[PDB]
């Protein structure tokens, strides 16, 4: 039930761009600077409304990467992981928006607070609290 | 199996493409491989190191991690050139990245993560070295606060990569783009309708100044899109300022239309606002 559902690229606050690899049975998502005119990874960001509020309520969003996938944030792992799932979307794909100034957002976990996808060793992983840095395009 | 590149002389890490950990375990081949220090060409766990790269060394370097619950492997494809004394860094360095004109000031400087650099780096535009007042260069990046249309260009930061206390030379080379008007956004506001009754009807709600990456006005009924007779049926339109619109449509009253909600929504990055009709 998401209100919409757009593509975006993603990028960090030094900008490097979040990309994708399916090796279609496991994966690796890349954190790096890519080459001039290399087209980026978009995803799908699909938006729904918490009544978590602001000013009203703010929105949370689920990111598939491609095709059926989405991003299941993995607890006491502290890691980003991908799963398949036909089935309504879990807890922990779900992720709370914020927004600072523009285009620039962070993403917390719907099941647990303060934990936010941030990035570690040039890794996409989970942090718990300037390192969540992410614009869209 | 990821592509990655540098010129003759300079110094070139690269990240193993399957990801792991240290104590997880990394092995590197080329066409059993030195793990530390065959002193130009080795590998240190995830990061084959060259010290400095040279053309003939140019190829696809495979690399294995090794849990063992698993062996992921990927491939680096990897080519090194010649520096043609053209003074302008060919299409393949990098790629560009863009500011507004005083209203954002940042280039960071590729791959520097890669390496061990503890100094502050140079930067030249165009084989111009950088200086003054108005380029300040800090950390990793580069801050232009003068930036007018006139700061595009392709800029190149030179750094040092240190390994055991020897020192080499690295450079990275991107384009560099003046955003025209930045603008500004807020929490999205919907002009027409208030919460009200009707007994045609139109949404326009408006997000801030510039353009939105994201800004969306849209029409739900009983709280979802897509509950139907022929009508409703849902269209839209468009207009320094910048605020949209969506008009829904029904040309026949039926009596279901008495009970629940029309939901007039605007959304943005900031959040949601919600009216409601009748
Ligand atoms: C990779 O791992 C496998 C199975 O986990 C292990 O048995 C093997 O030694 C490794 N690869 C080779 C052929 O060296
Ligand atoms: C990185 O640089 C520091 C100081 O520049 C140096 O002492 C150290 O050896 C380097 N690390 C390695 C082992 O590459
Ligand atoms: C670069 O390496 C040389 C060799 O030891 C060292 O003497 C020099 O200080 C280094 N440059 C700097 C300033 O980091």
């Amino acid at each position: 039930s998401p209100i919409t559902e757009y593509l975006a690229s993603l990028s960090t606050y030094n900008d490097q761009s979040i990309t994708f690899a399916l090796e279609d049975e496991s994966y690796e998502i890349y954190v790096e600077d890519l080459k001039k005119d290399e087209k980026k990874d978009k995803v799908l960001l699909s938006y729904y409304e918490s009544q978590h509020p602001s000013n009203g309520k703010m929105l949370m969003v689920t990111l598939s990467p491609t095709k059926d996938f989405w991003l299941h944030a993995n607890n006491k792992e502290h890691s980003v992981e991908l799963h398949k799932c036909e089935k309504p979307l879990p807890d922990q794909a779900f992720f709370v928006l914020h927004n600072m100034h523009s285009n620039c957002v962070s993403f917390e976990c719907k099941t647990d607070p303060g934990v936010f996808i941030g990035v570690k060793d040039n890794h996409l992983a989970l942090i718990k609290v300037e390192n969540i840095l992410f614009k869209l395009s | 199996s990821k592509q990655s590149w540098g010129l003759e002389n300079e110094a070139l890490i690269v990240r193993c493409p399957r990801q792991g950990k240290p104590s997880y375990t990394v092995d590197w081949y080329y066409s059993s491989i030195p793990t530390q220090e065959r002193n130009r060409v080795f590998a240190s766990g995830q990061l084959l190191k060259f010290l400095p790269a040279a053309v003939a060394d140019s190829g696809i370097y495979t690399c294995i991690v090794r849990s063992p619950t698993f062996n992921r492997t990927g491939y680096a494809n990897v080519t090194i050139y010649k520096k043609q004394s053209d003074c302008n860094v060919p299409d393949y360095l990098m790629y560009s990245t863009v500011s507004g004109s005083e209203k954002n000031s940042k280039i960071y400087c590729p791959t520097i993560d890669l390496y061990n650099w503890t100094a502050p780096l140079e930067w030249f535009k165009n084989c111009q070295a950088l200086q003054g007042s108005r380029y300040r260069a800090h950390k990793s990046f580069l801050v232009i606060d003068n930036v007018m249309t006139e700061d595009a260009g392709d800029y190149t930061c030179k750094f040092i990569h240190n390994e055991n206390g020897a020192n080499y030379s690295v450079t990275a080379t991107r384009s560099f783009t003046v955003k025209d008007e930045q603008g500004f956004s807020l929490f999205p506001v919907i002009g027409a309708p208030a919460q009200n009754e009707i007994k045609n009807l139109t949404c326009s709600a408006c997000f801030g100044k510039g353009t939105q990456f994201l800004a969306a006005v849209l029409w739900q009924l009983n709280g979802t899109k897509i509950t139907d007779f022929g009508e409703p049926r849902i269209q839209q339109e468009e207009g320094g300022l910048a605020c949209l619109d969506m008009v829904l449509r029904i040309a026949d009253v039926k009596e279901e239309d008495l009970l629940l909600q029309y939901d007039c929504l605007a959304l943005n990055l900031h959040g949601l606002r919600r009216h409601t009709v009748r």
